[PDB]
């Protein structure tokens, strides 16, 4: 028997659909008194092999036990379910994107973005312990998710799988440089990861899209041939300006560490 | 179908492969490359590539492909992989074999760019 049977697709309450694109499908809904979102994978030629991998790959996304990561609850193994989906808790606030960019009510204060600032630090410094690495998570805004009591949590359910299209990428503008040309084995994934937490600082900063006038093929090309990349902005303390160059610094290994900046940034806090 | 636009038409062929150089170079030239020549400038598959993520708006890593290829093997895997991101957005299985666009086959070479003028006329 097998050590997982997932989550049944017939338990999904599917209440309303939120997005489609090329990926597949987002759905609000409940399944077993929770408050979710279903995400739907759109794959071609599926077959049993690439099942068998979403399915030894999902159950390393259940992680419970940090305040800054988000897990999946469960995904729906396929088949016997329609399609491969994946299952969250529905995050109130949304991404960290919708709320610095796409926020009609309220604008976060820098008191928040300092704080969302750490929580993200502290989440990816959990994942960067885990043995190995979760395999292709990348970090950007869309991909961090604002709970409740506007905690930033990692979203587990944003990797991408092995079966997904590594020859496509769509947040390039948080890519760190060397992983827009070389293969994951070919670079040191955890340094790559601070690059795009420099570009998260940054957002916080400018509250702007990086690179927003440009298309993604772009932003890579020019990232990666052409040596693009974000201005600092002006008039900003030395201390955060000094802490996004040390985290962007060309020389992945003399980017700092995960755990190095978590001080840092409780430094900068208000409490 | 297409090559009744092809063959028995000489002056509208002429006007497909304006109009395709047209369409190509508003994206490509967004990386500042410029198509002149439908018969060679997309056999090596590079400008495919690169005009399929302006197309769908995605970057493609440049470790997926060869940027510049050595060898007609490259130049044919590129032109694969090409055909396999069109397969992503929605086309159906190109009809050339791959081998066919490194060999400068003008028709089959229209015949492509033609289905990507058809899906992404409006895309700005
Ligand atoms: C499985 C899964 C999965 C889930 C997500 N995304 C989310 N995850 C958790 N909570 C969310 C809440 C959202 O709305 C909050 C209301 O904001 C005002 C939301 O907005 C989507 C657009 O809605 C028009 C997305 C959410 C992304 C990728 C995957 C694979």
């Amino acid at each position: 028997m097998n050590k997982h049977s997932g989550i049944d697709f017939k338990q999904l309450n599917f209440l309303t659909k939120l997005n489609e694109n090329h990926s597949g499908e987002l759905w609000k809904g409940r399944w077993q008194g929770n408050d979710i979102v279903v995400k739907v994978l759109k794959v071609r030629d599926w077959s049993t092999r690439k099942s068998r991998d979403f399915n030894e790959e999902c159950p390393r996304l259940r992680i419970f036990s940090h305040p800054n990561v988000l897990p999946v609850l469960g995904a729906c193994q396929s088949p016997p379910a329609p399609h491969p989906t994946l299952i969250t808790h529905w995050m109130p606030y949304g991404s960290l994107y919708n709320v610095l960019h796409e926020g009609t009510n309220f604008v976060v204060d820098q008191s928040q973005a300092v704080k969302f600032a750490l929580d993200m630090a502290r989440g990816m410094a959990f994942l960067h312990t885990l043995e190995p690495l979760i395999p292709r998570h990348a970090l950007n805004s869309r991909s961090v998710m604002i709970d409740e009591d506007m905690t930033a949590r990692i979203s587990m359910a944003d990797v991408k799988f092995s079966f997904q299209s590594p020859g496509r990428m769509y947040a390039p503008a948080w890519v760190a440089p060397e992983a827009l040309q070389k293969k994951p084995e070919d670079t040191n994934r955890r340094s790559a990861d601070m690059w795009s937490f420099a570009v998260l600082l940054w957002e916080l900063v400018t509250r702007e899209v990086p690179f927003a006038d440009l298309s993604n093929m772009e932003i890579g090309m020019k990232v990666a041939l052409e040596g693009l990349r974000p201005t600092i902005p002006p008039g900003i303390s030395p201390h955060v300006s000094k802490l996004m160059k040390i985290c962007m610094n060309e020389d992945p290994a003399k980017r700092p560490k995960f755990d190095m900046i978590v001080p840092i940034l409780e430094k900068m806090q208000d409490k | 179908a297409f090559d009744t636009l092809f063959d028995h038409a000489p002056d509208k062929l002429n006007v497909v492969k304006k109009t395709l150089i047209t369409f190509v170079n508003k994206h490509l030239n967004k990386l500042n490359l410029e198509v002149t020549e439908l018969e060679t400038q997309f056999a090596d598959g590079v400008y495919l590539v690169l005009l399929m993520g302006l197309l769908e708006g995605y970057f493609v890593p440049l470790h997926s492909f060869f940027l510049t290829p050595d060898s007609f093997e490259q130049k044919v895997l590129n032109v694969s992989f090409a055909f396999e991101l069109m397969q992503d957005g929605g086309l159906e299985k190109p009809k050339p074999r791959p081998e066919d666009i490194v060999n400068c086959d003008l028709k089959s070479t229209l015949r492509v760019l033609y289905n990507l003028f058809t899906k992404y006329r409006n895309v700005e």
